[PDB]
RNA sequence: UUAGGCGGCCACAGCGGUGGGGUUGCCUCCCGUACCCAUCCCGAACACGGAAGAUAAGCCCACCAGCGUUCCGGGGAGUACUGGAGUGCGCGAGCCUCUGGGAAACCCGGUUCGCCGCCACC
RNA sequence: AGUGCAAGAGCAAAAGAUAGCUUGACAGUGUUCUUCCCAACGAGGAACGCUGACGCGAAAGCGUGGUCUAGCGAACCAAUU
RNA sequence: CCUGUCAAACUCCAAACUUACAGACGCCGUUUGACGCGGGGAUUCCGGUGCGCGGGGUA
């Protein structure tokens, strides 16, 4: 049963929501791989009328690249609880989000015969805290 | 098998009704024809239900009427037993009458005019403004009902 | 009518019941008919192409040759004879 | 689901199996289709036609029943796919089938992929299929050379026991050679 | 203007406000009278039943409703009863006020369409039918002849 | 069809939920990036290569009706509406009788948790 | 939601969004429907072909302008290929 | 949750009925030649009323 039910990290998105950049450089080092531009939608008063336009960058770290980052990210954070997803995720911080899920997620992310993951097989806020808490730190 | 008799005139009656009457070989008031009970024929007498008087006649009456108002596809000839015998598959009026009623043959099939040109009802009918159930002479009749009318117009 | 365009008064006939909405199955858009076959004309609201004038919706014509992938169906409008260029998607076998 | 007015996709779209828009375009040629399908461990090649109650498969080949002719290596690889393509191709010929169009299902038209492999095989088998040579693999990768060289950076066998240690793109030749003459079910 | 001008149901239904503008407001003050705080927990329930399909101008409704409720003050401003006029003046009405040229009229009011036998008014009362009198005064101001009907009440 | 591929009808098949199933035909998750191929950044996906592990997802199998949907009994209802007819009624609006058709809402009880085709396969 | 604009209608592995590439809004000639139900009538419009030249795609295939129904004009004279 | 009402430019429903094609019966046509085709000559393009269904209008 378990082993195929026990949590794991799938991507750690680190984005810098600026309003217009030179910031990419730091993101590249703090993680280790090129950033991506963040165009925006809708015309707004914050002199942000431009639809297609660079207004920040993000980086989606997978596997080791994610751990080796969190192994310093997490330390710089305190928070826990309430600040967790109903799906077992959590965003802290510059932002750094951690997407968490169990082993058979590809079923939902592949092309052929894809399927939504059942509510039972989904990760709960609680089941999430435990997994991470159990890896160099404390909850609440 | 039902006995049809037009009781109302052509003036003002829908065309499609009048044509139906005509396909049923009736072209004049008081003219009567004999129609088999089939879906196709039922639809037609229903459409015609309001200007006619129909119903299943008694063997006897059919016989009276056949004898009195039947005619050869052409000519004056009186359709009497002999005529029937010497011209039709049957031996006498009654044998023909029975065949018609049991819908085994038709007037045409036996060389006779599809139309029984009846005479005005002696004593007058019950009116052409109301159906039977309303004291009128229109619509479907009881066998005793059809007989009375037919015999009155014998 | 207030206007005389082809789609005048076709709100009903060229509209789908909510559930029959969205792209139709290909199986009937590929159906093959032979010259001689009686077919019923009915535009598929989902299928843009291969249409015919809305006025013929409801006709039952006879397939007589084709033009391109499109079929040529002969019908009789009122008492007039006409040839209708329609694709399978908008046709059905009679009987 | 929600209401009377709610629109539920076609079953085969719910399952995310059949791309109908792509199916219409295919069917347009009016020819038989060369269904090229894969699995983590195998590869299947069907020759489907259009029928009254649903498609009709006239000829087929599974990478599994490939061993039935002397295949002793994996079946979820380049050479594997090709031969199955060719194998289905031949049974196709036998069937009296001469031409078809390549349906690759929800797969990607990536160059040198196994589905083009399947096509390349069904083509050589005698089937006439609209195609484009430079979207096919360079033969060598079809024989399984890429895998032989990958086992050159050995230190540990690429094949858990299986057959051989340095693998055999030649075993490939041997088999193709075989299918190109006589034998049962072809 | 006279009721004779709009009392019949001979025009099509004209109720779409999305295509009509300048609709006079309804003179009808309230549709729930008496103790609306409580629910139909009364022994007796009489109803004013209209006897012929007609159109009833919000003018008539208000005048018919006031006359009865205003009268139902034989029971006290905060008496124990609940009065209800279940119809609302939906049908918009016009007038052609040029002669017959471009005569589609201009919205002048609204009227509620009542079919014969529907109950336009419903009152709830304990064995204290002063209501039966409040209605002899109500169908006194509406076009149709009416039937004052009693439902739950075998306390005769 | 002890798990597959292509489909037709396109919810009777949707939504939600329970139980069961794999040293193997198998499908998957899964493991892994030298290649073909790939991410405006990530072998996530795509593509390729592969079996250390797993039946927890998916999937297949058996089942539940609470919602959505399909059809049926009984009631509503031969009611509403209506094709044909009337020297029937009504001040009139309109109604009635005869004849041929005939509903919707809703309630109560059943049904429905897909059916079928081709191919492949202990 | 979006799809340029009235209103009604179509569209979700798209008919919408992004990216890239491209100019088929190509030359020629037809069939049919419409304009004008039925039922004659021009310009115009549309759908569906064919010939020729192209664009894109692995390919089936899609492109006879913009999802569909408005955005159009005889002879005479002029200018232009 | 409870409770009170509507729609020519609403529709989860849904008639009667109108209508395309086919078969059956009926009627009609093959010396009264129908169905159809070609051509000569018109007249006609002020209509009205009853009933049913309407739209406008206090009527
Ligand atoms: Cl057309
Ligand atoms: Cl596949
Ligand atoms: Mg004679
Ligand atoms: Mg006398
Ligand atoms: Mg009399
Ligand atoms: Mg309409
Ligand atoms: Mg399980
Ligand atoms: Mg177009
Ligand atoms: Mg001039
Ligand atoms: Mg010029
Ligand atoms: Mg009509
Ligand atoms: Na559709
Ligand atoms: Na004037
Ligand atoms: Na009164
Ligand atoms: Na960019
Ligand atoms: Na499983
Ligand atoms: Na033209």
């Amino acid at each position: 049963f378990h082993e195929m039910r026990e949590p794991r990290i799938e991507k750690v998105v680190v984005h810098m929501g600026i309003g217009h950049a030179n910031a990419e450089d730091i993101l590249g080092e703090i993680t280790g791989q090129m950033p991506v531009r963040t165009k925006a939608k809708r015309t707004v008063g914050e002199f942000d009328i431009r639809e297609g336009d660079p207004i920040g960058a993000k980086v989606t770290l997978r596997d080791e690249m994610a751990e080796e980052f969190l192994q310093t990210a997490l330390p710089l954070a305190e928070l826990a609880t309430s600040q967790f997803d109903d799906t077992g995720n959590f965003s802290f911080g510059l932002d750094v989000t951690v997407n968490l899920v169990r082993p058979g997620y590809r079923v939902a992310k592949r092309d052929k015969a894809s399927r939504s993951i059942p509510t039972k097989h989904r990760l709960n806020p609680a089941d999430a805290v435990a997994f991470i808490e159990s890896t160099y730190d404390v909850e609440v | 098998m039902h006995a049809l008799v037009q009781l109302r005139g052509e003036v003002n009656m829908h065309t499609d009704i009048q044509d139906t009457l005509e396909m049923l070989n009736i072209h004049h008031v008081n003219h009567c024809t004999l129609v088999p009970e089939t879906d196709a024929y039922r639809g037609m007498v229903a459409k015609v239900n309001d200007f006619v008087a129909f119903g299943e006649p008694s063997q006897e009456t059919l016989e009276t009427v056949l004898a009195t108002r039947a005619e050869p596809l052409e000519g004056d000839a009186d359709v009497d037993d002999e005529w029937v015998a010497e011209h039709t598959d049957y031996d006498d009026i009654s044998g023909l009458a029975f065949a018609l009623l049991s819908e085994e043959t038709t007037l045409r099939e036996q060389g006779l005019s599809p139309t029984l040109r009846l005479h005005p009802p002696r004593g007058g009918h019950d009116g052409v403004k109301h159906p039977v159930k309303e004291g009128g002479q229109l619509g479907k009749h009881d066998t005793e009902g059809i007989d009375d009318l037919l015999e009155a117009m014998r | 009518p207030s206007s005389n365009g082809p789609l005048e008064g076709t709100r009903g006939k060229l509209k789908n019941k909510p559930r029959d909405r969205g792209t139709s199955p290909p199986q009937r858009a590929v159906e093959e008919f032979d010259d001689g076959e009686k077919v019923h004309l009915k535009i598929d609201p989902s299928v843009p192409n291969g249409r015919f004038h809305p006025r013929f919706d409801g006709q039952t014509g006879t397939v007589e040759g084709k033009q391109g992938d499109a079929y040529k169906v002969d019908i009789v409008d009122g008492g007039k004879e006409k040839t209708i260029i329609v694709t399978a998607a908008h046709l059905r076998r009679q009987e | 689901a929600t209401g009377p007015r709610y629109k539920v996709p076609m079953r085969r779209r719910r399952e995310a199996r059949t791309d109908y828009h792509q199916r219409l375009r295919l069917l347009k040629s009016g020819k038989p289709r060369l269904v090229a399908r894969k699995s983590n461990k195998h590869v299947r090649a069907q020759l489907v036609t259009l029928g009254p109650n649903g498609d009709d498969t006239l000829a087929s080949a599974h990478s599994s029943d490939l061993a039935e002719y002397g295949w002793e290596a994996p079946t979820g690889n380049m050479p594997s796919a090709y031969l199955t393509g060719l194998l289905a191709g031949l049974r196709a010929q036998e069937a009296g089938v001469e031409e078809a169009v390549l349906d690759i299902g929800l797969n990607s038209p990536t160059p040198g992929s196994k589905v083009f492999a399947i096509q390349e095989g069904a083509i050589d088998a005698g089937l006439d299929i609209p195609h484009n040579d430079d979207v096919l693999a360079d033969w060598q990768r079809t024989r399984g050379a890429h895998i032989a060289e990958y086992d050159e950076q050995l230190e540990e066998p690429l094949y858990s026991g299986d057959f051989d240690a340095a693998d055999l793109p030649e075993h490939f030749d041997e088999l193709r050679e075989t299918l190109l003459d006589g034998d049962i079910e072809l | 203007k006279p009721g004779a001008m709009y009392r019949n149901s001979s025009k099509p239904a004209y109720t779409r406000r999305e295509y009509i503008s300048g609709i006079p407001g309804k003179k009808i003050a309230q549709f729930d009278m008496g103790n609306n705080g409580a629910g139909p927990t009364y022994p007796a329930q009489v109803e004013l039943v209209v006897e012929k399909p007609v159109q009833i101008r919000h003018n008539a409704l208000e005048a018919a409703r006031v006359a009865a409720n205003r009268y139902v003050q034989n029971s006290g401003a905060a008496a124990n009863y609940k009065f209800r006029i279940r119809k609302f003046p939906f049908h918009v009405i016009r007038e052609n006020k040029d002669g017959m040229r471009a005569p589609f009229g201009k919205p002048v009011g609204t009227a509620a369409r009542v079919h014969g036998a529907n109950h336009i008014f419903i009152a709830w009362v304990n064995p204290d039918p002063n209501v039966e009198e409040a209605w002899r005064r109500a169908k006194m101001k509406v076009t149709p002849t009416i039937n004052i009907d009693s439902s739950p009440a075998g306390n005769a």
